[PDB]
């Protein structure tokens, strides 16, 4: 309820600050445990290159 | 040790605002024999941003739809008022400042409205600069068969608006509006001379508005204004911000555009004025002699684009000069100076043929003014006008005199 | 200056820009040593002359020579004669030049956006377009708005060469000018985006 | 119109009827801190979107404390500091990021108890 | 909220006097 009122407020910033990432990394982890992948890949607006996020 | 060592206006003018939330910030409103202005009553320093000269409440003006259908914001017509149905026949192009007018009658006949209050500071009929006030023999000083048409017109337009509308037939509450012709006329002069049109946006609509604002229509035109409106939604006020940056001392007056891109003309048709340092007013050459544009411009350091032209002598007049004497340009070939005499020698004679078209000159113009004793303001506003006319015209002699030996 | 002294003048300056747009920067070179030979000093208008000569033969070394004359004698140089140098460093592509002139001219005081203007679109017409976009860039991010024509310009051309990196970052500063995009600009992107596999 | 000048002075010629003891509410109201929350009303008056103007400011207050590391983080805080900047801008008068002291503290080492 | 929409010459040529 708290993630709630403050994406309520529209405080992004604050949102990130009281989050941190070991939640996600370790949500990786243990997907690959059940034979599954799970990437980020990020796509530049400018030339559409695609990276992929050291997770 | 400190032992040893134009009036203002009417103290109401700016109360009866003040009261009703208006907030001038270091200007104060004086009075001349000319009219109203805003001058700064302290040394405006500059800042990183516009400064906030005035604030207007949106209440307080007389605001009509540019843009048919026709609304007024606020709304001050009562619901099946046959006012309305006289707003509604005008033309929706031509016919706006009879629309202003039919609405500035109408708030000056309600209790309750400001302009009840400001309407008696504005000019009366005998002091108002516009050319529909203007008489037969005030348009024969304009020296202008153009002007002098488009006025007749505008006069005709507005007389037979009032016959039609105000006959002997309409209801009680629409006579006592406009009981004589010259009252609407009136009407129509304020509605012209002091119409700000601007694109607002109110709540959530985004319309372009004709709009009747006090302590604004009392700032004077500048074409190098030190001052521009800005209209400010979330509160419904229209802010005066000086220029950002720009340094505005005690005494100055307080000035904003009126019309970007306009002649004297124009200025004369809407305004009842014109200006002698407009920089666009334009003058009719042949075009058989071209002085060199790059150099006249690089001479009296004239810089930015066509459209944009601006000083670094020089004044509007002769940035008019750049934009209306015959130019040529090939890129950054040099221009001959033998050659650029010859077109300077022949665009001065063909100036000074246009000066011997006036039956007088523009220092008999002026010292005409210093003799009037008993002038109407449109006699001595079409004197003004022809006076320019001619200032512009012996600066661009002048002009082409500094130009032609500055190409040594 | 007395009478005689602007007589002078006039048939020296006749035959030194006579010479001048006659494209030949050998005779300015003469008629300059006729007036130091009479005791005339030549002025801003006459190495403006010599500038040219030179600008108009394509000759970029001699007009960088003819700029150091004017400025070892004292002389403060036209803003029409910088232009002049711009134009023609930006005709041979040399952008580096092209953008020290520039700075020249700001700091002898003069406005440099309608060179700045210039010089961007003499690189884009020598299919100089990679030096074209470091020079526009550069001066949209240090204030200059440009013209609505070079504005469709830069955005065009570079989504016909496949730029859309260039493209967007001119557009995003376009908008921050104060020109919003249409749909003709839109449109240049699109050409590019519909060609990257990712809808 | 043009008499010699005399000329008609413009008043109002018309009725309008329209026309002491908080010292220690003003100064509290100083003390509290209320007056920039009044300006920063008076600051989103001018902003179309107030997320925008959050971002604009922590943006400015970042380039504040990259200028001058040293000067901000005590009395003188970056925000407070771009806040009064921006209403000084509009032409209004404030003090420097709101910034006030006790004049009667009775010295070195003395809190004020609350 | 505030995370929508991500958020020389003329030097060394002077005159010699
Ligand atoms: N720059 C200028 N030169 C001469 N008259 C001007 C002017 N700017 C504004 N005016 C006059 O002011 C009128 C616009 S309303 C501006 C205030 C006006 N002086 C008044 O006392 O009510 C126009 O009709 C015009 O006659």
């Amino acid at each position: 309820m708290e993630v709630w009122a403050l994406e309520g407020f529209g405080v992004a910033h604050i949102l990130q600050e009281m989050l941190t990432p070991e939640s996600f990394r370790l949500l990786v982890r243990e997907l690959r445990s059940l034979a599954l992948e799970l990437n980020h890949f990020l796509v530049s607006e400018k030339n559409f290159q695609i990276n992929r996020k050291e997770v | 040790f400190p032992l040893f060592q134009l009036e203002s206006a009417d103290p109401d003018f700016y109360k009866i605002g003040y009261v009703r939330r208006v907030r001038a910030y270091g200007v104060e409103f004086k009075e001349g024999p000319d009219g109203f202005g805003i001058y700064a009553s302290k040394d405006i320093e500059p800042r990183r941003r516009a400064r906030v000269i005035m604030e207007i409440p949106h209440e307080l003006m007389i605001t009509i739809r540019q843009k048919h259908p026709w609304m007024f914001f606020p709304d001050i017509v009562p619901i099946g008022h046959p006012i309305f149905d006289i707003i509604n026949s005008t033309d929706p192009e031509r016919d706006w400042d009879l629309r202003l007018a039919c609405l500035l009658l109408f708030s000056f006949d309600r209790e309750d409205h400001f302009w009840r209050l400001y309407g008696d500071f504005l000019p009366a009929a005998d002091e108002c600069s516009s050319l529909l006030l203007a008489t037969e023999e005030d348009l024969a000083e304009l020296q202008d068969p153009q002007l002098v048409s488009t006025i007749r017109q505008q006069q005709k337009r507005v007389l037979e608006f009032w016959e039609k509308n105000w006959h002997s037939g309409v209801p009680l509450k629409i006579k006592r509006l406009a009981e004589d012709a010259e009252r609407f006329i009136w009407a129509v002069s304020i509605a012209q001379t002091r119409c700000i049109s601007m694109k607002t946006r109110i709540g959530a609509l985004v319309q372009d508005l004709n709009m009747m604002i006090p302590y604004a229509d009392m700032l004077n035109h500048s074409f190098e204004p030190n001052c521009f409106l800005h209209w400010r939604p979330k509160d419904r006020i229209l802010e005066v911000m000086s220029n950002a940056g720009q340094a505005i001392k005690k005494g100055e007056e307080m000035t904003i555009n009126y019309m970007p891109g306009q002649k004297n003309n124009m200025l004369m048709e809407r305004y009842g004025f014109s200006t002698p340092v407009n920089p666009w007013d334009a003058i009719p050459f042949s075009g058989d002699s071209r002085i060199h544009l790059n150099s006249f411009l690089s001479v009296f350091n004239i810089f930015g684009l066509p459209e944009e032209y601006y000083h670094d002598f020089v004044d509007g007049a002769v940035i008019a000069a750049a934009r209306t004497l015959p130019t040529w340009s090939d890129i950054d070939l040099p221009p001959i100076p033998s050659a650029e005499r010859k077109a300077v020698k022949e665009l001065q004679d063909e100036c000074r043929k246009m000066l011997a078209e006036y039956p007088t000159t523009s220092e008999q113009d002026q010292k005409l003014l210093d003799s009037l004793s008993e002038a109407r303001t449109t006699f001595a506003t079409a004197v003004k006008y022809r006076m320019h006319r001619k200032m512009f015209i012996g600066k661009i002699i002048k002009a082409l005199d500094i130009y032609q030996e500055r190409l040594l | 200056v007395s009478a005689l002294e602007r007589s002078l003048r006039l048939t020296f300056m006749d035959e030194l820009m006579e010479r001048a747009r006659n494209r030949d920067p050998s005779g300015v070179s003469e008629v300059i040593y006729d007036m130091i030979a009479a005791g005339l000093s030549p002025g801003p208008r006459s190495f403006h002359g010599l500038v040219v000569a030179h600008a108009l033969n394509g000759d970029e070394q001699g007009a960088m020579h003819s700029l150091r004359k004017e400025l070892g004698a004292g002389q403060r140089p036209l803003p029409e004669t910088m232009i002049a140098l711009v134009r023609l460093s930006g005709s041979k592509g040399n952008a580096q030049r092209g953008l020290e002139l520039l700075a020249a001219m700001e700091k002898l005081n003069y406005d440099i956006r309608q060179a700045w203007l210039i010089l961007v679109e003499e690189l884009v017409r020598t299919n100089h377009l990679e030096e074209a976009n470091k020079v526009f860039l550069k001066g949209a991010r240090g204030g200059m708005r440009a013209t609505d024509q070079l504005y469709d310009l830069m955005i065009e051309e570079d989504c016909k060469a496949g730029d859309h990196s260039n493209a967007l970052d001119i557009s995003y500063e376009m908008e921050a000018a104060g020109r919003f995009a249409t749909t003709f600009h839109f449109n240049c992107l699109l050409s590019v985006q519909a060609t990257c596999g990712i809808p | 119109g043009i008499q010699r000048r005399i000329w008609r002075r413009r008043t109002l010629t018309k009725k309008d009827d329209m026309l002491p003891f908080v010292e220690e509410q003003v100064r509290k109201i100083k003390e509290v801190g209320k007056v920039m929350t009044m300006d920063i009303e008076r600051l989103l008056l001018s902003e179309d979107n107030r997320f925008e103007f959050v971002n604009s400011v922590a943006a400015e207050a970042t380039e504040y404390v990259e200028k001058n590391r040293d000067e901000y983080g005590g009395t003188k805080k970056a925000i407070f500091h771009v806040l009064s900047n921006r209403v000084n801008d509009l032409g209004f008068d404030r003090p420097e990021a709101y910034a006030e002291s006790d004049p009667y503290k009775p010295g070195p080492g003395y809190l004020k108890e609350y | 909220g505030t995370g929508f929409n991500k958020g020389d010459i003329l030097f060394y040529h002077r005159e010699f006097c």
